[PDB]
């Protein structure tokens, strides 16, 4: 290794841009560095931000699990775009439509649960009746006091 | 405490008079004998500490740390003898001598009854580690790591010396047994505010606090394996021992001066665990995990409740053992593939199955699988912080989720998947590496049967 | 798209790949054999209606609208073969595919259990190390100046020598180790 | 179209070498060269011995300490008879029959 | 017609719906040939280092070392303090700290005020 | 489970499937008969043939290898290589 | 008393013996899976005796054998609880895992690591029996984490497969959110009630118990895969079929329902927690049945089916019928495990094909698995006087005649119809019709292990509901007075679902083609929940991990404020100090200026 193969600062002239494009093993026209806003990227190339799941699975990659080739420029977030992590493959339905459909379903279910809580179901029966002052002593009331007598009549 | 100091300094003529091929055998044998001897400190009483002399004492907090240090030394001797194979004999003896000297300073640090003697030993521990890192480290930036580590520690610790001398002049003594009975309330003023800052910042740097932790992913990374083991396992706990000893003098000003560091360390562990989620280096990932666990210990010490103190000392011992084992496993991978990148060598379970089992056990203890003492310490700290406030349960639950995430990410990346095609020097595991892993694992699993000997002085 | 030996995909290749994808997805929608046969014949008639078109821009627009039509009417989850990528048993046996260089680290006590196999392994390794210099010399003079243009390798031109870069694609592990 | 003649030749030679390598993976009849190395014992070694050990441990070390095996008191119905006291629990009242 | 597939950040446009795929112009063919040439040259280098019988080690990948050095040891040399960096640092560094400080301070003040009046039920609380 | 395969069984099964095709006269095809030239078939016929052989053997042949399978002998050799037979 | 506790503890010790047997072994074990199977059968008998004792008398005990730790007032001991739930669940789990291990002896026969597979299965069983017999919350948490870790190790059994690793990590993540809930509940119990043992919790009986109940509800949501944290259960089909059939069908996934069952004195006095549980259960059962309606993988269909059944269990917990919920657990284990076993048999006979679009014509080709599949689907749908009739109809009868949420009852009934629909969808597409599988046929089911395991679970799914429901004591008052239409609601709803799906399949058989609708894509793509969540939340978390924490804060700004600025300041001061020109005249002029400043401006001569 050497210090002229490592990444460097943002290229300004087209000469150092061409030198950097040759360094990262990519064409000069396809080489785009990150914008120079001071975030700290340097001249590292801005690859198109796609997960490894979108790669061709039938190609003979040097690293088959990662779908990565030896010497190829490695993406800045490759450890995030692995097949064990965030996927960016196209979906059969547009993303906005899935978002609105799922949100509408959840909101409608919550609203109808609230409505059903407001107006519950029951049966045409009175309260259940228990003997011995609604089971006063069994429910943990102290015996030294005397409760108000709960009297249940026949019907 | 002279019955442990004298064999430790007698290890020095043992390593300086041995043969050219028998230095490792002799040093490992006699250090293991002294480690067996260190169990006599367990004569602890429910009311009084074990006070040996005017200068030395050992209560139930310093005893687990002492036993951990004296057990950790032969592990470092076994670990560090493969990458020093081709070294000059005099340099090998100098390396073993620095390890012996560091163990001597560490066992004199935990037993110091006087606070200024504790300070002197606690800053005498700087020189052997700095020399080890900057001499036997493998990289270019080991010098920068040593500079960062040294200057963070000294800039944090000089006001501690000034404040300790002030306490000596004002109270009349720095003896810890006297100061338990002669202590006075510390009122609310600016003078006492800067007293609290001066007494606390040294141990906040050494632990480390979030925001003062910038020296750790350098010193833990550019060090050799023995240096990384002694930095993760013992040296971070000097700050914990210091805050446990020094909080006695800082009441009742701690109850409002501890708020900013509680917010720094509660939010800091989330940040460091998230950093662990996106680390390309294995050693740096282990170092940031150490930062998160020591942030947990910082919060536990700062809220100053009995459950928090027991959880803090148990978590300190457990994290020392776990971090030492993880650094050893990462070092074995580094010796195999000569690179610290986590994505390079993959799928090693098909090649190294028992090492994969050791990796699984270390990862399981990292994420606090019950009933390990990791989970006991973490659980007790969680209970005490819930007693402190209720939204701490939200923060602790988030931290636990991310901790499990990055531990299993470590395991799945390194051990599982398809192996690397072009790497063909994956030798079978030696008996030495397996013995090192088992000597890290078996005490950690055995301590779950009798966890009462690591629960501090207020068990 | 991504090809080892070619830099692009031809028009006919795109049409054939679209035809195969559309027929597979139609089989997924039409799970019964007779129904799939009927609708496959209808799709084949649709593909054969515009077979003889010489306008390149019109054929390109027909291909583009056919791809749009396929994307509107694809199955949410089509039928994937068990070993095909995305399948249920895809890359299942990768944990058992131990590479052959691990046999060089075996102890001699367990190497004595297979004497004839290790003798054959030794003569295979002797053949490989004898043929390596010849095959790299063949590859050196066949690459044009400026690097290779594609990834295809040449065969062995003369008698006696093996094709260049043959070891790791002959000694690859079996599908069911 | 199909393969080029060079692709065909390379595929043929690689297939021949692959088939020879796969043939060489077979096992000789003498391989592997292995080195020279009570019907109901499961009901005894795996049940009876642990039952003896556990009964010993529970009888003489667990039931000795207080409140180790707390057992729910038995359910008592009218008409029963207590073992320890010998008393007879009185039967319940007459039923006001409806069916 | 059919509803047009709108791409998103987490759902890319398919390669069969891209209008730039069907381009046949000679500049794109030259670009694809150049990319294939670069890929084939790198693959030839890798396979030459890979199939060597006398090699026992690691075929070092300069792209991986480049990636790790860019991820780790270039951020501060290529950092310039400007409005964006300082704004993001103040938002993500002292924002959550202040927010959590005020939340915890308010909660503990409310609890400590309720305790001293004897309004908080602490009947069986003897563990802390 | 999983009975083994041989070149004779592979060739017999592939010739069975190609013999059940209505567009091929069964008394004319052989193991090395071409598709476009010797049998007079279109490219779509080749695609449908390849899909039929995929359905017969239960594994998928990728397109970049499917375009080059032009006679039954190459189909036999491709299946033999992919399934590692005569070991 | 001396036989009860001895037999329970020796059942546990008997289960833990083969782990030590395989750990202390040097040579290759002589038929180790047979040893584990024999051990589990003996343990099933040994645990079957104390349940007979409990059925005879009602004897429930608590054995606090080993004192472990004393943290000030709190005291942790190795305490086991023999009550109604432990005695009614341990033999059911042992029976099911006996059948599962015989099926595993057939299924994983060609695996080179079959011993490790059986060791992992035994470890899961040990951790689950630790869970169900636990007394304090610490032992319960130990069992919780043990079954979670064993689920992680067993889902990713084929560790060279990436999707297994993703599924295992996803299951771990959802279970860790459940762990957040469990930790909150345990912390509240310690702080407010000063105990972790359940007896003191039930004795003190808090009234303001909303917060620990929401903690337990969150934990059961995480473990039992209710709505919000559901998709790990259908994602967990990447493992081997016996792993699914035990863990993700009958034993591991009912741990959340079991945890909410154990705390029924707390939930019986809280209407808020009851309403929350009822709503969550109804949402889970209808959403998962609607997702199951249009799936094509058979194992995914059964995973969605058992998630719907768990939602029904949460519903019957929410209507204050916890003993019916436990009866439904014990009922559902048998036929769900045997349905999974028969699906695994169909998968194995067709060369690892899990798609129902490549099946059919197996009614006469595999008659025993066909018979078992029909019996299991009938028992699942609620055929009268099978095992499912004795729990599911009582759940519906109690749900109808109660003070209930209207909407929750409505979606419960619709989900019952959907269960009927997907059951006959499985039966239609997997058995009836013409063959669709590849040409070469190696169909065989003549192995004694597979036949015997399916036979045992078939006898269980025929008679176990009757035996259990006639043997358990009455712990509540059964509601048996209701109008005619409420009594016939479950049967009519299931019959309507059967008719609807028969018509759906007949319309499928026609020669017509229609473009898919938005309802079909909503049901087939799992309601767009995983495709949105698993792409959105990891993206945000990992981008925040790198762009904010890893780079902006500690690699840029925390490095900027303290060390770098100080270093630059000292460098600049050093360059200003040492830049003297080496002239004596300037030095002496500076001396004169110093003397003048000290004499006049600073007054050092005063
Ligand atoms: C790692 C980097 C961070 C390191 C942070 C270190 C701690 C930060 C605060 C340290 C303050 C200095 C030591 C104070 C010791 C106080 C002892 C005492 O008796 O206090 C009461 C005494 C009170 O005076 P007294 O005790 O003599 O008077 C008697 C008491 N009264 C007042 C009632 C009559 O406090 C002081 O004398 C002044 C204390 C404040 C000092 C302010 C100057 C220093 C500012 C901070 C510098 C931090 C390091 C900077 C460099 C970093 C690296 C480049
Ligand atoms: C392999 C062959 C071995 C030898 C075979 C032949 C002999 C076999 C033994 C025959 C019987 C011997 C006498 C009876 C046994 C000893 C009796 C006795 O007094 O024992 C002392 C005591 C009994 O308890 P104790 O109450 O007396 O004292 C407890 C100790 N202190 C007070 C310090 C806490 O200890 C034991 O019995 C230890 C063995 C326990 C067995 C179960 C261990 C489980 C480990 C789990 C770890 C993690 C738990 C996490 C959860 C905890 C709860 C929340
Ligand atoms: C950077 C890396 C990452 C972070 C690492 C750690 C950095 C932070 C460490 C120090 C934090 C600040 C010191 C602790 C403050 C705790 C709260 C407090 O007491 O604030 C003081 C004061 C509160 O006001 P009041 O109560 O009226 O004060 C009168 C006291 N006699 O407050 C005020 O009046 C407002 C502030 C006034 C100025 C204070 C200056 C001195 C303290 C900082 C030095
Ligand atoms: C009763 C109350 C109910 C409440 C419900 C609502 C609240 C909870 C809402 C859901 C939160 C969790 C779900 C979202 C994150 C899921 C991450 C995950 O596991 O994704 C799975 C994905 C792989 O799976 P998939 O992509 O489906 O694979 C198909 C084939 N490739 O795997 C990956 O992509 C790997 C990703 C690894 C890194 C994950 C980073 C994100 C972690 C987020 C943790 C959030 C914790 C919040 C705790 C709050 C506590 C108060
Ligand atoms: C239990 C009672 C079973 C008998 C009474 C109900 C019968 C029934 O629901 O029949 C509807 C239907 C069969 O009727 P149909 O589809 O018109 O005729 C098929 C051609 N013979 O479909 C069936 O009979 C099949 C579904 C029956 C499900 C019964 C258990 C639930
Ligand atoms: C929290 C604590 C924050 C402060 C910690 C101490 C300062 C930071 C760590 C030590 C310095 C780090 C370093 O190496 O800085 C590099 C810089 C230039 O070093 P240079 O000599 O050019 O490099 C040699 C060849 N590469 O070095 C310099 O410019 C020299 C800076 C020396 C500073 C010494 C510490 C002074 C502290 C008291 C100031 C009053």
């Amino acid at each position: 290794i050497t210090k002229d193969m490592l990444p460097g600062p943002y290229p300004k002239t087209p000469e150092e841009r061409a030198a950097a494009a040759k360094k990262y093993n990519m064409r000069v026209e396809d080489y785009e560095p990150y914008p120079d806003d001071g975030m700290g990227y340097g001249d590292y190339p801005k690859l198109p931000d796609r997960s490894q799941q979108e790669r061709d699975p039938w190609y003979d990659w040097d690293h088959p699990d990662l779908r990565l080739n030896w010497g190829e420029p490695m993406h800045w977030d490759l450890d995030m775009y692995i097949r064990n992590r965030v996927d960016t493959s196209p979906t059969p339905v547009n993303w906005n439509l899935m978002c609105k459909h799922l949100f509408g379903f959840v909101a409608f279910m919550l609203f109808m649960f609230w409505v059903g809580e407001t107006y519950p179901t029951y049966q045409p029966v009175g309260p259940k009746q228990y003997p011995y002052n609604n089971l006063y002593l069994e429910r943990g009331g102290d015996p030294n006091k005397e409760p108000e007598p709960v009297v249940h009549y026949e019907i | 405490m002279l019955k442990y100091i004298i064999p430790t300094m007698m290890l020095m003529p043992l390593t300086w008079l041995s043969k050219n091929s028998m230095i490792w055998i002799n040093t490992t044998l006699h250090s293991l004998l002294i480690s067996l001897t260190s169990l006599l400190l367990l004569n602890q009483f429910g009311d009084n500490s074990l006070n040996f002399s005017l200068t030395f004492f050992s209560d139930s907090l310093s005893t687990p740390l002492l036993i951990l240090t004296m057990w950790l030394l032969p592990l470092m001797l076994m670990a560090s003898q493969h990458h020093l194979s081709k070294e000059n004999l005099a340099r090998k003896k100098l390396f073993i001598s620095m390890l012996i000297l560091l163990q001597l300073f560490l066992i004199m640090t935990f037993t110091a009854t006087e606070l200024i003697f504790f300070y002197i030993m606690f800053e005498a521990t700087l020189v052997p580690t700095l020399i080890i890192i900057t001499r036997w480290g493998n990289q270019t930036e080991r010098l920068n790591a040593g500079l960062y580590f040294l200057f963070y520690t000294l800039a944090g610790s000089l006001p501690l010396l000034v404040a300790l001398i002030y306490i000596q002049n004002t109270m009349g003594s720095l003896n810890f047994l006297i100061l338990q009975y002669w202590v006075q309330p510390m009122p609310n003023s600016w003078s006492n505010t800067f007293m609290w800052l001066a007494c606390m910042m040294a141990f906040m740097v050494k632990m480390p606090l979030y925001g003062l932790h910038l020296w750790l992913p350098k010193a833990h990374v550019e060090a050799p394996i023995a240096g990384s083991m002694v930095l993760a396992a013992i040296l971070l706990k000097l700050g914990g021992y210091g805050m446990m000893r020094i909080t006695l003098l800082l009441n009742p000003i701690t109850d409002f001066m501890a708020y900013p560091f509680i917010m720094l360390s509660l939010w800091g562990m989330i940040m460091t665990s998230s950093i662990c989620l996106r680390q390309t280096d294995l050693k740096s990932l282990i170092a940031y995990s150490s930062v998160s666990h020591m942030a947990l210990v910082i919060v536990a010490i700062l809220i100053q409740t009995p459950w928090s103190y027991m959880g803090a000392t148990a978590l300190m011992i457990a994290h020392g053992l776990t971090s030492s084992m993880l650094f050893c496993l990462a070092n074995s991978n580094y010796e195999r593939v000569h690179s610290r990148t986590m994505i390079l060598a993959r799928g090693l379970q098909t090649l190294l199955p028992l090492m994969a089992a050791w990796w699984l056990l270390a990862s399981l203890t990292n994420l606090a699988l019950p009933p390990s003492i990791n989970l006991i310490g973490e659980l007790f700290v969680v209970m005490s912080t819930f007693s402190w406030s209720n939204i701490t349960i939200i923060l602790m639950g988030l931290n636990m989720v991310i901790t499990a995430l990055y531990s299993l990410y470590m395991l799945i990346t390194t051990q599982r998947g398809k192996h690397t095609h072009h790497i063909n020097n994956i030798l079978p595991s030696f008996t030495r590496e397996n013995a090192l892993m088992s000597l890290h694992m078996l005490p950690l699993l055995l301590l779950s049967l009798n966890p009462k000997i690591i629960l501090g002085p207020l068990y | 798209a991504f090809l080892p030996s070619a830099a692009y995909l031809t028009h006919q290749q795109k049409v054939l790949q679209l035809y195969k994808r559309a027929l597979r997805h139609l089989e997924s929608r039409c799970v019964h054999r007779d129904k799939y046969r009927y609708f496959a014949c209808l799709l084949r008639a649709r593909f054969d209606e515009h077979k003889n078109e010489k306008d390149m821009v019109k054929a390109t627009q027909l291909l583009r609208e056919a791809e749009k039509e396929f994307w509107h009417g694809q199955h949410p989850q089509p039928y994937i073969f068990p070993e095909s990528p995305g399948g249920t048993s895809y890359e299942r046996y990768e944990c058992y595919k131990v590479p052959e260089w691990c046999l060089d680290d075996w102890h001699p006590s367990e190497k004595a259990m297979y004497p004839d196999y290790f003798a054959k392994r030794e003569q295979w390794k002797k053949l490989r190390r004898e043929s390596w210099e010849r095959e790299v010399k063949q590859l050196q003079e066949e690459t044009p100046v400026g690097g290779p243009r594609t990834e295809a390798l040449p065969p062995a031109r003369k008698q006696g020598d093996l094709p260049p870069l043959w070891w790791h694609i002959v000694t690859r592990p079996r599908e069911r180790p | 179209s199909g393969y080029t003649p060079d692709e065909k030749l390379r595929l043929q030679q690689l297939r021949e070498l692959r088939r020879r390598w796969l043939k060489d993976q077979e096992l000789s009849p003498r391989e592997p060269v292995l080195p020279p190395r009570r019907h109901s014992i499961f009901a005894f070694t795996h049940v009876l011995i642990p039952v003896w050990i556990i009964h010993y441990y529970l009888k003489y070390h667990v039931t000795t300490k207080p409140y180790t095996i707390v057992e729910k008191k038995p359910r008592i119905f009218p008409g029963d008879t207590i073992l320890e006291t010998g008393e007879v629990i009185p039967p319940m009242k007459e039923f006001p029959d409806q069916h | 017609s059919f509803p047009k597939y709108e791409p998103s950040r987490l759902a890319s446009l398919p390669t069969t719906l891209d209008p730039a795929e069907y381009d046949i112009s000679s500049e794109t063919r030259k670009a694809q040939a150049e990319r294939l040439a670069i890929r084939s040259r790198l693959k030839r280098e890798y396979q030459l280092q890979y199939n060597d019988p006398s090699r026992r080690g690691v075929v070092e990948d300069p792209a991986l070392i480049r990636w790790t050095c860019a991820r780790s040891a270039n951020v501060y040399p290529n950092f310039r303090p400007n409005t964006k960096t300082s704004l993001l640092g103040a938002l993500f560094g002292i924002g959550p700290l202040i927010f959590w400080y005020y939340v915890f301070k308010t909660d503990r003040d409310r609890k400590e005020k309720l305790i001293q009046e004897g309004k908080l039920d602490r009947t069986f609380n003897i563990s802390y | 489970d999983a009975p083994p395969l041989t070149l004779e069984g592979i060739k017999d099964r592939v010739l069975y499937v190609l013999k059940l095709y209505d567009k091929i006269d069964p008394e004319k095809l052989s193991v090395n008969s071409h598709f476009m030239k010797d049998l007079g078939l279109d490219s779509l016929d080749q695609v449908e043939i390849i899909m039929a052989m995929e359905d017969e053997f239960g594994f998928e042949i990728p397109d970049i290898d499917a375009e080059k399978l032009m006679c039954p002998q190459e189909i036999v050799d491709y299946i033999a290589d992919k399934k590692d037979v005569y070991e | 008393m001396n036989l009860f506790s001895s037999l329970t503890l020796v059942t546990l010790i008997l289960l833990t013996m083969p782990i030590a047997a395989i750990n202390f072994n040097t040579h290759k074990f002589t038929n180790y899976p047979l040893y584990v199977k024999t051990t589990i059968s003996c343990a099933f008998i040994t645990s079957m005796i104390p349940t007979m004792m409990f059925i005879h008398t009602g004897q429930e005990m608590i054995i606090s054998n080993w004192h472990w730790l004393t943290i000030q007032t709190l005291k942790l001991s190795l305490s086991f609880k023999m009550d109604f739930f432990s005695m009614m669940f341990v033999p059911v789990a042992l029976f099911v895992t006996w059948s599962i291990m015989e099926f595993s002896m057939w299924y994983m026969h060609s695996d080179p690591n079959i011993n490790q597979f059986f060791k992992y299965l035994l470890l899961f069983l040990i951790t689950m029996l630790i869970l169900v017999t636990a007394n304090n919350l610490f032992q319960l948490f130990i069992g919780w984490e043990g079954v979670g870790i064993m689920s992680f190790l067993l889902i990713g059994w084929w560790y060279g497969r990436t999707d297994a690793n993703t599924a295992a990590l996803q299951a771990i993540l959802y279970n860790r959110i459940g762990d957040i809930g469990f930790i909150l509940a345990m912390a509240w119990f310690l702080i407010n009630l000063n105990t972790w043992d359940l007896q003191q919790i039930f004795m003190l009986n808090p009234n303001d118990s909303n917060l620990p109940l929401m903690g337990l509800i969150l934990a059961a949501t995480g473990k039992s895969a209710q709505f919000g944290l559901h998709p790990w259960l259908p994602s967990a089909m990447e493992g081997p079929t016996p792993v699914s059939a035990l863990l993700h069908s009958s034993t591991m996934v009912v741990a959340g329902i079991f945890l909410l069952i154990r705390f029924y004195p707390l939930t019986e006095n809280n209407k808020f927690g009851q309403s929350i549980m009822l709503c969550l259960g109804a949402m889970t059962t209808l959403f998962t049945a609607m997702c199951a309606l249009t799936q094509n993988d058979i194992k995914k269909i059964i995973a969605f089916s058992t998630s719907s059944q768990l939602g029904l269990m949460m519903v019957t917990i929410g209507i204050n019928q916890p003993h019916l919920a436990f009866l439904h657990i014990c009922t559902h284990a048998f036929f769900k495990a045997m349905l999974f076993m028969c699906s695994g048999s169909i998968i194995h006979s067709l060369n690892d094909e899990q798609d129902i679009r490549k099946m059919g014509g197996l009614f006469k080709a595999m008659p025993f698995t066909t018979t078992a599949l029909i019996i299991g689907s009938l028992a699942l749908t609620g055929m009268p006087f099978l095992t499912g009739f004795y729990s599911k109809d009582l759940i519906i009868e109690s749900a109808n005649t109660s003070y209930t949420n209207a909407w929750a009852l409505l979606m419960t009934l619709v989900a019952t119809s959907f269960t009927a629909i997907y059951s006959t969808r499985i039966i239609f597409f997997a058995l009836l019709g013409q063959p669709r599988f590849p040409t070469l046929i190696n169909i065989n089911e003549n192995n004694p292990f597979l036949i015997n395991s399916i036979k045992r679970l078939l006898i269980g799914s025929l008679f176990a509901g009757f035996i259990i429901s006639n043997n358990i004591p009455p712990m509540t008052i059964p509601q048996m007075t209701m109008p005619h239409y409420l009594k016939m609601t479950a049967l009519t709803v299931t019959i309507l679902g059967f008719i609807l799906a028969l018509e759906i399949s007949n319309t499928t058989h026609y020669l017509k083609f229609n473009y898919p609708s938005n309802t079909f894509k909503f049901s087939n793509l799992l309601g767009y929940y995983p495709t949105i969540m698993h792409r959105l939340t990891p993206y945000m978390n990992l981008t925040m991990s790198q762009k904010s924490a890893s780079s902006l804060l500690d690699l840029i700004w925390l490095e900027t404020i303290l060390p770098k600025t100080i270093s630059l300041a000292q460098m600049k001061m050093s360059t200003t100090i040492t830049s003297q020109k080496g002239l004596i005249k300037l030095y002496f002029l500076s001396f004169l200026i110093t003397i003048l400043i000290s004499t006049t401006l600073l007054n050092f001569h005063e």
